[PDB]
């Protein structure tokens, strides 16, 4: 709300104005109001009350007051209306300004953008809080200086970016659909102030470079093309058909339209942004840590309280481990069973390490643990990790206060080496007391020449080594066998001892390094001394399988930074927007706030605004989660504060949600009981008025940047069926060329439900489609767009004329029969090979991932005969559990309705050639997706502490690997898959006999 | 009787089942618990042999030659029950002086058995509808109380942010009172002389109206600081009913994956299971 417990106070409302002379004069405002109309009208009712002589004229004082968030802001935007001001209460303290006014403006928008203010990162003590704000500048500053290198053309290529594919070459069946490799592209061209508009139909090669389109278009260094309808140019000179809205209109079948504009008119246009450096901008004892003769002790000293009820549990403990991402360094250690009344120990916990053995990942996890013939169950009540060496190379030591924090919903493990290191914010909280040994004043981790210093003596005690020795045939098979086991399949005692063993020979197959990593004693200081040294100088990999290092079963700094590496060189910016999702959720699993991948997606941010969008979003979402609030509050302030323009673009889409969601909890709220008409009435009557039509109108849409959002057609706006409320919202698009591309964009907001498994489900399938039409099979998927942004609050793309199955149904034939008049004539062969390939892609995709059971709402059909579907409520058979099955289920099965659309009309559905053409592309689609199943593991395993329920643990990632058949051989695979779908369909689905 | 025991009949011996069901057996299990399953079907090798040690689940994969089977070559046992039972009677120094530990704990496929001890299949599949239906009422009953743990978690962070608003608020309310105070005592010292009580009359009403304001502002946020301690103690109320039932759904889940377990063996039908499910 705007109002500390109501939501809009209705305009004839009274304020209490606070004057420096002493005075507090009430004051009869309206909630349309603005400040200086507010300052005019106090002013005036001044001179009524005492000591008026002393008061100055209304031009040299400003408004201040407590806003909802506690903050003492000062109102310099006088324009900003009384409702929009976020207040706590109604009231308004008139002094005279001091400071400097530009940063204090820049202040509050950042610390609106962000959903805090930017005063309570100053008043945090903690140094690596402050250290990383001074720090993260200079990349800012190297972000501005790349993108003002060369300028005004650069500045263009960060606002504008060209949106296009990784690599320039088009499969064969893409290039086959053109004429001769020609498309044929139309280029308009506006007139004058009289808004006419002439076209210029061309036709040229595919690989041609925007420059030659335009100097053809002439025909028919000045000019730029832009995309008709989108805010999309093609700046950089790439290939006409890499861009992704040529590509599309290829597959499509449709015209492209472009527009002819002036370059000097768009670079007039861009802002010419800035970017001010804000304002906060006896000896110590130095011991190493291999000096330390010494095993590990840490004593737990006691805890404050937990919410136990003493009659239901026995007995309550403290539980600890030593842990080097998600594998303990060794055995686990507990403290003595003691009652919970009084929770207090006091004793060494002796731990089998030697402090020089402890790797620089090193992690000590523990937890508070409930107790209940001789049979008991062990229960986690609270949780807490603490990294055992600080961001500057520190060991921990003396005393500190951990407040745990509480257990995620469904983790049934006693520790959470997965979670967030630090302690909880809220101190309202179980407090474990602990203590570590103290020897000096400072014991640090070693340097990298005193690490290959040990590395060069550790294998001289071991029995130019690369090349003694000649590595043998059988061997070198063994390595591939290896390197093709998926991240989740184990690796055994005898392959990590060979790995080891033959760990200089491993370079020649640089995807074999995260093997090679699992196989070291990373409690042995000496096996990762000498991987240090290999990996320093390990040969790049590709930045899908760079991924894999980032998880969290990856936490060593030199493995991550190779990781990191390998994305800088060979990364695209393409595959950086396509991969985002799971890049900023890493960094979840990262120990410290300043870390090469923030740096490097920071970077990308700030030179990309593309990338920076989302970059912003997926960062903005989790700001509620308090287990990363200051982590990526702290990053966004350092996107905020250096993304120029996009800032004032960015609160504009901010307060458009807020809105949203300010309506959305009135009717979930008070408007329970009432009618959805009157429902209606009530949000029609809101929206209506003109703080909410300046604040919906005239802002960029969050699922695409490129669109713009205009006016609202506020008459078909409407509310869902559903009791969370959503809105089915629709505005016009305000682009001179709408008709061309979309008039309307319609956008369905939602404030009750959870859209991050439907927005992970829609990438999926995304990247699926990618791998097969890179492969040869032209399966069209729809991934429609699907953001989520903030606590179960998100977006979801209106796909038009889109309907369900139930639509069209309400007789077996009834789907085959609309289909073949929306689709009447010659063109009836294309609908139904869309409708079968459709079909295809979603029957095998489905399978993999175990989405939610498929009924005919879920399902939903085009005009043109695309199939796809909708609500992927859960995956990865989250459902197996509040059950007991093993089996793999079949969400989507084809039923008799369907089998005839591919069939056309047979009898014998099942048993006709466009279902066995059909039944071979889903093998072909199974297949494409097995031999890429090490990157969706990886996406998979970067989401671990994400917080999602379905994807918790590496248990609930191994579902795509039982119906992948990973473990298995492909030609077992391939038999597998066929079996499922002869089990679901009851026999139908015709065995290879 | 131990090594001529066929490796079927076996204790430890598990068959094909994934490396998934493994790792949930020896999930927070003691040193040396061990079982036996079928090698992956696309790796070489015939068994393979998970055991604890440090915490961690060590896979060590059992080849197999002309007759005799073995972690490397030479393959030197005669069956796998002889290569097992004797590294439960003897250390796996022997074979790798890294893994210190002897076979010790043997996760039983006859473990549900010990449970489960009724013998008739439709009186287990009774039981297993039972027990589901309990696990489901308290799953039902657990997800109830984790939707007021969430709202009530939020609802104390809008209040704790709400005290400091008011906090701030005073502070400014009681600052306006220092700025009356301030450049009062001047203007009403010059009037309490020549004889004006009129202008203190008005001074003094505003005075007192800013007191008044402050003093309602002020039971506002002490009323505010009791529906938070109100609220924070059903956040540690509803933890307890939580913290209870957490341990009865796991006791329900793993006596009723034992029964299902149970009626896994012995080939029951997919659809009796669903039915009872
Ligand atoms: O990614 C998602 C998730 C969910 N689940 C939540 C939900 C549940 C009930 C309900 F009535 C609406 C939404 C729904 C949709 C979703 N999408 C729809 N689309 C309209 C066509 O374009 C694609 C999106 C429609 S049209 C009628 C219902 C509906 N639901 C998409």
């Amino acid at each position: 709300g705007e109002l500390w417990g109501i939501h809009l106070m209705p305009p004839r409302i009274l304020v209490e104005c606070l004057l420096p002379n002493g005075m507090i004069v009430t004051l009869e405002c309206l909630r349309e109001a603005t400040l200086i109309t507010i300052k005019h009208e106090l002013f005036k009712e001044a001179r009524k009350y005492p000591l008026h002589q002393l008061l100055q004229d209304e031009s040299s004082y400003i408004f201040v007051s407590v806003t909802q968030e506690a903050e003492r802001e000062e109102f310099f935007d006088e324009t900003r209306r009384l409702c929009d001001l976020r207040l706590f209460q109604p009231f308004l303290k008139v002094i005279e300004p001091v400071g400097n006014r530009e940063e204090k403006i820049l202040n509050r928008e950042i610390g609106f953008a962000i959903g805090m203010p930017v005063c309570e990162f100053d008043m945090v003590k903690d140094p690596e809080v402050q250290d990383f704000r001074r720090n993260i500048l200079n990349v800012c500053k190297e972000a501005v200086d790349l993108r003002d290198l060369n300028s005004p053309h650069s500045r263009a290529m960060y606002v504008y970016p060209p949106n296009v594919e990784s690599s320039p070459e088009l499969p064969k069946h893409i290039y086959n659909k053109l004429d001769k490799g020609q498309i044929i592209v139309v280029i308009w061209v506006i007139v004058s102030p009289n808004n006419d508009k002439q076209k210029y139909t061309l036709k040229i090669n595919h690989d041609c470079v925007p420059e030659q389109v335009i100097a053809e278009a002439i025909r028919k260094g000045k000019y730029i093309l832009k995309v008709c309808g989108c805010d999309e140019y093609f700046l950089e000179k790439y290939p006409l058909s890499q861009y992704k809205y040529i590509r599309s209109c290829i597959m499509l079948g449709r015209m492209p339209n472009l527009m002819l504009m002036a370059k000097e008119s768009l670079y007039s246009q861009l802002p010419m942004d800035c970017f001010t450096m804000p304002s906060y901008s006896g000896e110590t004892s130095t011991k190493s840590l291999w000096v330390i003769n010494s095993a590990l002790r840490i004593k737990i000293l006691c805890a404050t309280y937990v919410n136990v009820n003493i009659r239901d549990i026995d007995k309550i403990y403290v539980r600890t481990g030593i842990y080097h991402g998600g594998e303990p360094l060794c055995d686990n250690v507990n403290t003595q069973r003691v009652p919970c009344s009084n929770p207090r120990w006091n004793e060494w916990l002796n731990y089998d390490i030697y402090i020089p053995d402890l790797p620089r990942a090193a992690r000590l996890c523990l937890s508070i643990c409930s107790v209940k013939g001789a049979k008991e169950e062990h229960c986690p009540l609270a949780w807490g990790n603490i990294n055992l060496f600080d961001y500057t190379d520190t060991l921990v030591s003396g005393k500190m206060a951990l407040n745990l924090w509480p257990v995620p919903h469904g983790l049934e493990d006693l520790l959470n080496p997965i979670g967030v290191t630090g302690s909880n914010p809220n101190k309202e909280t179980p407090c474990l007391e602990l203590e570590f040994d103290w020897f000096s004043s400072v014991v640090k981790f070693p340097d990298m020449s005193v690490i290959e210093e040990h590395a060069n003596w550790s294998v001289s005690r071991e029995a130019r080594l690369a090349r003694d020795n000649e590595l043998r045939e059988n061997d070198k098979e063994q390595l591939k066998a290896i390197s093709t086991r998926d991240p989740l399949s184990e690796i055994t005692e005898q392959e990590k001892d060979f790995l080891w063993s033959h760990r200089h020979y491993c370079v020649t197959i640089p995807e074999i390094l995260p093997k090679l990593l699992l196989s070291v004693k990373w409690n042995s200081r000496d096996e990762v001394a000498q991987m240090y040294c290999l990996v320093k100088d390990w040969p790049p990999i590709k930045p899908e399988q760079a991924m894999e290092l980032l998880d969290c079963n990856y936490p060593d700094p030199m493995v991550r930074g190779f990781a990191v590496r390998c994305l800088e060189k060979y990364l695209t910016d393409d595959k950086l927007s396509q991969y985002l999702i799971q890049l900023v959720q890493v960094l979840k699993y990262e120990q410290y706030l300043d870390n090469l991948l923030v740096r490097f997606l920071l970077k990308k941010a700030l030179t990309n605004q593309r990338i920076g969008h989302f970059f912003f979003w997926h960062l903005k979402s989790e700001m509620h989660n308090k287990t990363v609030s200051q982590r990526f509050g702290l990053l966004l302030e350092s996107y905020c504060r250096a993304c120029g323009m996009y800032l004032k673009h960015l609160n504009r889409q901010v307060e458009a949600m807020e809105k949203l969601i300010n309506l959305t909890d009135i009717l979930k709220q008070e408007k329970k009981d009432e009618t959805q008409k009157v429902q209606m009435k009530f949000l029609v009557e809101q929206m209506r008025r003109p703080d909410f039509m300046d604040a919906l109108q005239g802002f960029l849409s969050p699922l695409n940047p490129a669109h713009q959002l205009g006016n609202l057609r506020l008459e078909e706006c409407r509310i869902m069926s559903s009791a969370k409320r959503p809105l089915w919202l629709n505005w016009e698009n305000p682009d001179i060329m709408s008709e061309l591309l979309f008039q309307n964009n319609e956008i369905i907001f939602k404030n009750g439900d959870d859209l991050r498994q439907d927005m992970l489900t829609l990438q999926i399938i995304r990247i699926m489609e990618n791998i097969w039409q890179n492969q040869g099979l032209d399966l069209r998927m729809l991934p429609y767009g699907c953001l989520s942004i903030g606590d179960c609050v998100g977006l979801i793309e209106v796909v038009r004329n889109s309907h369900t199955i139930m639509q069209i149904q309400c007789n077996s034939h009834t789907l085959h029969q609309w289909l073949k008049d929306k689709n009447k004539g010659e063109i009836y062969d294309a609908a139904i090979d869309l409708f079968t390939r459709s079909c295809a892609g979603y029957c095998v995709a489905t399978f993999i991932l175990g989405i939610g059971d498929r009924h005919n709402s879920n399902i939903m059909v085009k005009d043109d005969g695309q199939l796809f579907h909708i609500d992927f409520g859960h995956f990865l058979d989250h459902k197996k559990k509040k059950f007991g099955y093993k089996r793999e289920r079949v969400p989507f099965v084809l039923t008799q309705d369907f089998l005839i659309v591919i069939s056309k009309g047979a009898q014998e559905c099942t048993k006709t050639r466009e279902f066995e053409r059909f039944q071979e592309m889903c093998y072909k689609a199974y297949l494409a997706i097995r031999q890429h199943a090490n990157l969706f593991i990886n996406l998979f395993s970067m989401m671990l502490g994400s917080g999602m329920p379905e994807l918790q643990s590496f248990d609930d990632i191994a579902y795509i690997r039982k119906t992948l058949a990973l473990d298995k051989t492909e030609q077992e695979a391939l038999e597998y898959f066929m079996k499922q779908m002869n089990d679901a369909h009851h026999g139908g689905w015709t065995t290879k006999m | 009787m131990n090594n001529n025991m066929s490796l079927q009949d076996a204790e430890w011996y598990w068959g094909d089942i994934s490396r998934e069901e493994v790792n949930e057996k020896l999930r927070d299990t003691a040193d040396g618990t061990f079982l036996v399953r079928d090698a992956s079907t696309k790796m070489h090798g015939d068994y393979t042999l998970t055991l604890r040690k440090g915490g961690n689940n060590k896979l060590i994969k059992i080849f197999h030659r002309d007759g005799k089977y073995g972690f490397s070559d030479p393959l030197t046992f005669s069956s796998v029950v002889e290569l097992i039972n004797h590294y439960r009677n003897e250390s796996l120094a022997q074979y790798n002086p890294k893994l210190d530990v002897k076979l010790l704990y043997p996760v039983s496929k006859y473990q549900q058995d010990q449970v489960v001890k009724e013998d008739n299949i439709e009186a287990v599949g009774k039981k297993l509808h039972e027990y589901n239906t309990q696990f489901q009422e308290k799953s039902r009953e657990y997800d109830r109380l984790y939707e007021e743990y969430t709202r009530t978690s939020q609802e104390i962070q809008m209040k704790r942010t709400a005290i400091e608003a008011f906090n701030e608020t005073i502070k400014i309310f009681e600052e306006q009172c220092q700025t009356q105070e301030r450049y009062s005592k001047e203007y009403i010292e010059k009037f309490k002389r020549e004889g004006n009580e009129k202008e203190i009359q008005r001074i003094m009403h505003n005075y007192d109206k800013l007191k008044s304001r402050i003093s309602e502002i002020i039971d506002s946020r002490r009323r505010l600081e009791e529906d938070l301690k109100k609220q924070a103690a059903e956040y540690r109320e509803i933890d307890k009913r939580m913290n209870s039932i957490k341990p009865d759904l796991i006791q329900l889940r793993k006596t009723r994956d034992q029964y299902l377990m149970w009626l896994t063996q012995k080939g029951v039908r997919q659809k009796k299971l669903n039915e009872w499910l």
